[PDB]
């Protein structure tokens, strides 16, 4: 139960708030509990720590604990327990006494809610009895403990509110490790990369800005996923090493030349880890939370209207928080999109949330509807309640005029009640997109400023349009260019949207694998498949 | 030595619920 | 008062109300008490019936075995006076419900807490009572 | 140390399939070491028996210890256990070092499962270390030995279920007596009977027909049954000299009698057992299979049927006939294995065709009550349809009825909860599992198919489907006079009553009722004519024509919609 | 890993994690640690709740009390990926798929089995190779 001096406060990072109020409500109470001592007035401040799994709770408590340099009391919820009832409460009463007789002391109540659950719900005796045995220790901190010295019990839990609150209420200090923003992930990755050896390129404001929705687990991997990356070239410079000391498949030979000299060691060249390399390592790193999409401006075909419509309430307001901020633009909840279906509604928030560097949730309808009373409106409220827990994020509800009809006479109680609580959201970083090809059929409630006030209309190509989307889309996939304006130009191709000129493409495309199934009976994308292609393809 | 009676743990059940319907 | 064997627990019981019946008079003080008298009906189990059983049985030696001269007061204290058995809750002649303090008892509390510490004359427990309206 | 040389080979039978693997798996590498030696090759197998209990192990394995004559050390797992903690890792240390130093030697683990079980709830100390030092014991078997006098660890346990599975990889070879077949039962029967006196009338071919899920055990006490009816002729004798002797029921006075003397022991003669005392025996002696879960055979035969030929040849060809003639059905594609949803409306005679059919078939009878299977603990509930079948495979043939099916297997929508799926999908495997060769005949009965799930309907589950329906004009003719027959007006008034347009939507039960009405007319006429007759009991109730006519006035039928039921 | 007492088991856990760390750098072969670190919800056994404990805490001391360049490798192996209790399987980034062997690894594995045997000339060891496409 000595204390590690192991991890240090300079190896966690992004607490700067955090690590304010520990100062005058841990340290104090643990090194100049003299002061205490002359007014006459112990300190007992349970400290709790809360937030998503991976937030560098346990690092923190191990942090703090080998800075003060008082004895430490690790204590995990689940080694607790024992084989007998009576032994559980055993251990606890082992660990309150210990702290009374080590005073001062600091007691980690790791994973607390592992056994300070509810126990009204924990109707068996042994769950029931260790939150009783937990606070009667706690009591006996605040009575049995000298004037000089202070005993500080920290409990970290991922669901405070799974606590007892006979127990939750016994943890004054609540802090809660939210998720880091840009400036405080730039911190955490500063902290992460302090001993290693970079280069000049790093930016890493911008390595924050395409990391949402990380912690500080999930950082970590990034950094040791980059440091693999980095020792790449150091491993293939050791193989030809081994392979020029010697005159089975390749990587056996590996395994049996590195086994030849063991005890014979060669210099490996100190290389420095790039920028480039840290982008790689977050595109190979999937976090446990959703997820950036592909598609960029490059994927969208002129809709330069649209764009410019769309870079100055959305995307502006993001790469710039402060030039905006400047002149009082608040980044309005959201862009109502509509117009008919097909036309780039989805592919278009879908860049936006590309070029926004932002998180992306897709409604593909009426998928939030149910026949129960109140299931219906928590998927909403669900939908809202992960977009603010991976800020910034865009919500995207596609065809909403089936989620919030207009609340008219003849609406009864099922829609009413999906469009006040959509309401009640929207007016709580979150960008919330909305489409609908009927705007006489949703509710003005929804389209006020604040709301969903503002409305972008995307609408169908007229000839132009088709001929960039058509290049877009044959560009990104491998004809010529030719070819292309003859097929976008066609009279067949009068009402397509541009899901049409996406399944043209698609046609053509297996057209190619009919010829070259026939050639082998007996590959270019030629002009005889967009012939058949435009025959087999409507416009729907 | 002498095998002393010692009290364990319960085994866990289930609970059959009752769900509203707006329909 | 849990114990690892079979009748350790109900003899650890046993034994605090017969060394109060042998103090009398005497103070028990069952903190908690809800721990170890929850209701055995729906809580179903070998042990925890017998606790309670035990609590019943001593509960009951302790107005029948002292000598007339001597009392014994059991005090108990629970946040969830509906999870004891009604055959131990039965048996406390006296429930007293100490609620949330009101403005007049949040004044006095504050003025408990704050004695033993040197406070400036300028300090208004009124405004202190008034801008903590839950605080237990 | 010593095989047990009292128990042949001779005596243990049917096991010929179980013999044949143990004398490549056991026996050979303990006397043919050598030509291991010379090939080369070390025996790590792991020998463990296991079947259905009763089988024949702990005497099979203490035959085959006396057989091969290499040195034996019989090890009881309760007497492992001596007194002290330490003590008990002492004694299994003590065996297999002994087995090491007297190799080559065989190791009987009876009841290895009392020293074996599972470690996951093995909370004691002492309990989970018994475990590890058996285990380790095995692998100083392949270490410490010349790779020639091999030393085999020969387990047997009921429950292979409850071995650890820390103990249960380290026995590769498995070996599944099960039960025996008619022809290893004829085996059987004639080696149990080899020291008695028998009579020439006896076919134990036959015998052996009639015994089903019988195992060894089981036909030793019908053997053992037989005895006792060779010597009841002994007994009454015997009872008769003492009545001659002396001038309260009468069994209690048999016990009185025979209470009496107790000195004076007359010489019981030596009869022979014939053969109809082995179909008594056989009738009094339960097997170990059918001890649970076996429903009471139903006293409904074909007679107490009316009509409804058309389902009773589907059920005396799918059922009842595979179940007779095994060999005649399968000569022509009928495996003997079926499961049939009878289905139709309420009160047509579902549930009494199957009762026939559990009669007339005579083999083995489960029913489940609807729900009955379900448990409020977890997988207790799965459990015991899983144990369902595990009974119904070791007694065949035998019937699984499911009454009123719907509520066992009802249609998987949103609101069915995480306890009824886990019970319909392991229903749904269970069936799977059901051999076309298996013997199992499954039974379902419902009144609303539109309530049953459609995946127990495919094929190899409940894909035979028989309806049941309303009775035709006709038809209620056998019916009624099926049910006034059971009961006992002739049979001429039976046909206008049935063909009375009053009784146009009656079901089975209708008819029922329709004659319970009839007769509490006939009491209530009785009560009145005492009365006039009278202001003696001689009265005498007959069921009249006239009962009948006030009967059809106040019986209605109780199918609302008979095309309600026709529509799946 | 099992001891004669329920705390001597943690005892020689503490007794490798901290040899290790001695003696680093080194190598710890945890051979299918599921069998002792399984999912811990329905194992209310007290020896199996504090060896997933005991684990994930050795894992940090591995980090903390190293010369930097002296690190220790804890590798493991499992034919169960689904029994590692998820807490301990997200601390395991790396994980390496063996899978089945081809057809040119099966028959180096059918001579190295039979490598103590008396075996005869017309053995081939291809015809096995070619029909065991689902054996391991
Ligand atoms: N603010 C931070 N500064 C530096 N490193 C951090 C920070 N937050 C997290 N980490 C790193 O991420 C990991 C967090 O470990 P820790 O066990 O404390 O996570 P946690 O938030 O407590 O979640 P869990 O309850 O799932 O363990 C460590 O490897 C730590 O180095
Ligand atoms: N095939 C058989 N031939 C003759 N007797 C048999 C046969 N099978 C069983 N028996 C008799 O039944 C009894 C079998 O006892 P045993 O302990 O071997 O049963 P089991 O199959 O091992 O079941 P369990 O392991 O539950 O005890 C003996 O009395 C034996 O004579
Ligand atoms: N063919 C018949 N001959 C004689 N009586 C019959 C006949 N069919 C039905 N019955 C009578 O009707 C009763 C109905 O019993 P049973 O449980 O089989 O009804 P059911 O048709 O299965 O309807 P339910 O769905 O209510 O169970 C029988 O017990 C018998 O009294
Ligand atoms: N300007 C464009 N450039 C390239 N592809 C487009 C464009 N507009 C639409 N598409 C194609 O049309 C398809 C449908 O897009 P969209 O209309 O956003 O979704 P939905 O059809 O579901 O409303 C997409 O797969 C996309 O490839
Ligand atoms: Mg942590
Ligand atoms: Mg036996
Ligand atoms: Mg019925």
């Amino acid at each position: 139960r000595t204390p590690p001096t192991k991890v240090s406060i300079l190896d966690i990072a992004g607490v700067d708030d955090t690590l304010q109020r520990l100062l005058k409500e841990v340290w104090f109470p643990l090194r100049g509990g003299e002061a205490c001592e002359k007014m006459g007035y112990r300190y007992d401040n349970g400290v709790l720590l809360h937030g998503p799994s991976g937030c560098g709770k346990t690092t923190l408590a191990h942090a703090i604990a080998g800075s003060i340099g008082v004895a430490f009391i690790p204590v995990s919820a689940p080694s607790v327990i024992g084989g007998t009832s009576g032994e559980s409460e055993k251990n606890i009463r082992d660990v309150f006494d210990e702290a009374i007789r080590l005073a001062p002391c600091l007691i980690f109540l790791d994973q607390i809610d592992a056994i300070a659950g509810r126990r009204e719900s924990a109707n068996k005796g042994m769950e029931s009895r260790i939150v009783a045995e937990i606070m009667n220790g706690m009591d006996r901190i605040r009575q049995n403990t000298p004037l000089g010295k202070n005993v500080v019990v920290l409990a970290a839990t991922n669901r405070p509110e799974f606590l007892d609150p006979a127990i939750r209420r016994r943890f004054s200090v609540e802090i809660d490790m939210g998720m880091p923003s840009e400036r405080a992930r730039e911190q955490i990755l500063r902290s992460l990369t302090r001993d290693l050896s970079l280069a000049d390129d790093i930016n890493f404001k911008e390595l924050a800005k395409m990391t949402p929705g990380y912690v500080g687990s999930d950082l970590q991997y990034v950094v040791k996923a980059a440091v693999s990356e980095s020792f790449q070239a150091n491993i293939d410079s050791l193989l030809a090493q081994a392979r020029a000391k010697h005159p089975v498949s390749q990587p056996q030979r590996d395994w049996l030349l590195l086994e030849a000299h063991r005890d014979e060691e060669v210099s490996w060249p100190s290389t420095k880890i790039t920028m480039e390399q840290f982008r790689k390592a977050v595109s190979l790193v999937q976090p446990a939370s959703s997820t950036i999409p592909d598609t960029t401006w490059s994927h969208v075909g002129a809709l330069e209207d649209v764009r410019k419509k769309l870079e100055m309430s959305i995307i502006g307001p993001i790469k710039n928080p402060e030039l905006f901020t400047r002149v009082g633009i608040k980044p309005a909840a959201g862009i109502l999109l509509w117009g008919p279906p097909g036309c780039g509604k989805t592919l278009v928030a879908k860049a936006v949330a590309n070029e926004s560097k932002a998180n992306f949730i897709s409604i593909k309808g009426p998928e939030l509807l149910n026949k129960y009373v109140g299931e219906s409106e928590r998927a909403v409220r669900q939908l809202f309640s992960r977009a603010k827990s991976s800020a910034p994020c865009i919500l995207f509800f596609d065809q909403m005029d089936a989620l919030v009809p207009r609340r008219d006479d003849s609406l009864s109680d099922a829609s009413a009640r999906v469009v006040n609580t959509l309401l009640t959201e929207l007016d709580g970083g979150i960008y919330v997109i909305g489409a609908t090809n009927r705007p006489d059929m949703i509710d003005e409630a929804i389209r006020r400023p604040g709301r969903l006030g503002t409305s972008i209309y995307v609408g169908l190509p007229s000839a132009e349009d088709r001929v960039k989307i058509l290049k877009t889309l044959y560009r990104n996939t491998v004809t010529t260019d030719a070819d292309l304006e003859k097929v976008a130009l066609d009279l067949r191709c009068t009402g397509f949207s541009g899901a049409d000129l996406g399944n043209l493409m698609q046609a053509a495309a297996q057209a190619c694998l009919e010829r070259v199934y026939t050639q082998r009976q007996q590959p270019v994308i030629t002009m005889e498949d967009w012939e058949k292609a435009l025959n087999e393809v409507k416009p729907s | 030595v002498v095998v002393v009676v010692v009290v364990v743990v319960v085994v866990v059940v289930v609970v059959v619920v009752v769900v509203v319907v707006v329909v």
